[PDB]
């Protein structure tokens, strides 16, 4: 299956600053990579699909790049709400796989 | 608007068949594809599989043939059987739309012998 | 607007559809060309009284809503106007669901009848991609 591979694993941040988290896939996937938010006790909230589109209802300062086999979802300006876990899934081929997840902490 | 909910048991014997239910509200299940995906403990995301609007499916092979999707229009609702668990199948189960935008409120099935 | 063909194999590869679902890139291609003969602007009405439309001739019956259709259930949940456009965008999304069906291509009459089973790779040969 294709692999995606979200490294590192757990982000310490300050509120007000901006980061990158990464996502790998094994084999291309074109643009076929979508992003989604998982705060604990929730069912996960589809931030980006498609690698960059933009989803209504979701705050600005997510956006997503890349494309092939190595994707990025930015955050500028990284609020205290934004903490929790990140997850990268691709539906390019079936099996459709999710990353292993990166987790947005605080320093 | 479209709203998802799973209901079924959330406690399960071993070998035993472990069946959930989407109930979806809003819109008619005619109109979309729909999945199950499931987390287990430790962040691990698991799409399952999901069923079309022809009514063909997919289901992820990690499963080993276990599982099967099925609609009730209805009663616009669909379903998952997952055959013989064992504890290795206690997670959390969510329904989904294909695309991703509508998730259930997600609900965690324990397979234990007791 | 009319796409070359190379210029739309370009536009294809950067909107993820070079194997797509088992689906090479010449696969789309080809379908364009046969579907609409790379026009992004094609409509056309079927007997069924559904509609075509766009790049990728998306049907106003089970895909997009055109409103004006019996039966319509609307899969892409978007207007088949919003499939007119010269930017492949919104065709690409709705061509993506459409093929995730168990049927795949085949959804594409054209593309069943001038494209599956020939040699569809030589849609992208000869190409800058």
């Amino acid at each position: 299956d294709i692999v995606l591979t979200q490294s590192p694993a757990t982000l310490s941040v300050t509120p007000g600053n901006s980061v990158s988290l990464s996502c790998r896939a094994s084999q291309s996937i074109g643009n076929n990579l979508h992003w989604y938010q998982q705060k604990s006790h929730e069912s996960p909230r589809l931030l980006i699909k498609a690698a960059s589109q933009s989803i209504s209802g979701i705050p600005s300062r997510f956006s997503g790049s890349g494309s092939g086999t190595d994707f990025t979802l930015s955050i500028n300006s990284v609020e205290t709400e934004d903490f929790g876990m990140y997850f990268c899934q691709q539906s390019n081929s079936w099996p459709y796989t999710f990353g292993g997840g990166t987790k947005l902490e605080i320093k | 608007d479209v709203q998802l909910q799973e209901s079924g048991p959330s406690l399960v014997k071993p070998s035993q068949t472990l069946s959930l239910t989407c109930s979806v509200t809003g819109d008619s299940i005619t109109s979309d594809y729909w999945s199950w995906i499931r987390k287990f403990p430790g962040n691990r995301l698991e799409y399952m599989g999901y069923v079309s609007y022809s009514g063909s499916t997919y289901y992820n092979p990690s499963l080993k043939s276990r599982i099967s999707i099925t609609r009730d229009t209805s009663k616009n609702q669909y379903y998952l059987d997952l055959n013989s668990v064992t504890t290795e199948d206690t997670a959390t189960y969510y329904c989904a739309n294909w695309d991703g935008d509508y998730w259930g409120q997600g609900t965690l099935v324990t397979v234990s012998a007791a | 607007k009319v796409f070359g063909r190379c210029e739309l194999a370009a536009a294809m590869k950067r909107h993820g559809l070079d194997n797509y679902r088992g689906y090479s890139l010449g696969n789309w291609v080809c379908a364009a060309k046969f579907e609409s003969n790379f026009n992004t602007q094609a409509t056309n009405r079927n007997t069924d009284g559904s509609t075509d439309y766009g790049i990728l001739q998306i049907n106003s019956r089970w895909w997009c809503n055109d409103g004006r259709t019996p039966g319509s259930r609307n899969l892409c949940n978007i207007p088949c106007s919003a499939l007119l456009s010269s930017d492949i965008t919104a065709s690409v999304n709705c061509a993506k669901k459409i093929v995730s069906d168990g049927n795949g291509m085949n959804a594409w009459v054209a593309w069943r009848n001038r494209c599956k089973g020939t040699d569809v790779q030589a849609w992208i040969r000869g190409c800058r991609l």
